């Protein structure tokens, strides 16, 4: 009696997650990947533009 | 002992997320069990079921399922008169035991 | 779930591992592009810089 549509429900249970929240996963690694531009933009050339700096 | 009753052929073996189960079932409740199992749980697999083996008393049965929906697949079960014989396949286990069998007889002899 | 819903999960998790994945390559270039691109401005910092001093001499 159960048929493919209670196939259906547990697949909508399931699918709406399992995929979108890699979709998340994926969006905020970049966003992770933007907040790493500045990190890496506001450290290691930094120190770099100050090392110049002293040195002029 | 298990050691000479499942096979890895009943296993769905090192799946993401499915898992066969191995439950007892009484005799006066076999075909019971078996119009009842999809029914007993969610996100089964239909046309899974299988007589692994049985005795003089009840029915091995292996059944592929999802592995959260267990845990009410063994409550119902439970709820029906059928007592889940926990068990994986583990060849290590079996070979080690007929092996030890037969080395204790020969040793004895 | 008999045949579909296994077929349907496995395509779920393939497409869930290919985002995680391309979003973790897509960082690991865009990290080199930030190195890059801010290494070229530290280039044009330093034009300016020795532009000065030029002056200043």
């Amino acid at each position: 009696a159960l048929s493919d549509a209670d196939v259906q429900k547990q697949i909508k249970h399931m699918m709406a997650f399992i995929e979108q929240e890699a979709n998340e996963k994926a969006e905020e690694i970049d966003a992770k990947a933007e907040e790493e531009f500045n990190i890496e933009k506001g450290r290691l050339v930094q120190t770099q533009r100050l090392k110049i700096m002293e040195y002029y | 002992s298990l050691a000479e009753i499942v096979k890895k052929d009943d296993f769905v073996l090192d799946s993401e997320y499915l898992v066969t189960l191995l439950v007892v079932v009484p005799k006066l409740n076999h075909n019971d069990w078996i119009k009842q199992y999809e029914t007993l749980a969610e996100m089964v697999v239909p046309r899974s079921s299988n007589v692994l083996s049985e005795d003089q008393d009840s029915y091995l049965c292996n059944v592929t399922l999802f592995r959260k929906a267990v845990d009410d697949f063994r409550h119902k079960a439970r709820e029906n008169k059928f007592i889940v014989r926990d068990f994986q396949y583990n060849e290590e286990e079996m070979k080690a035991d007929k092996e030890e069998m037969t080395r204790l007889s020969t040793d004895k002899k | 779930s008999q045949t579909q819903g296994i077929q349907q999960l496995l395509q779920a998790e393939k497409r869930a591992a290919e985002k995680v994945a391309d979003a973790r390559k897509r960082k690991a270039r865009r990290l080199k592009q930030a190195k890059e691109e801010a290494q070229m401005e530290v280039e044009q910092y330093r034009r300016e810089r020795e532009q000065e001093f030029q002056s200043k001499q």
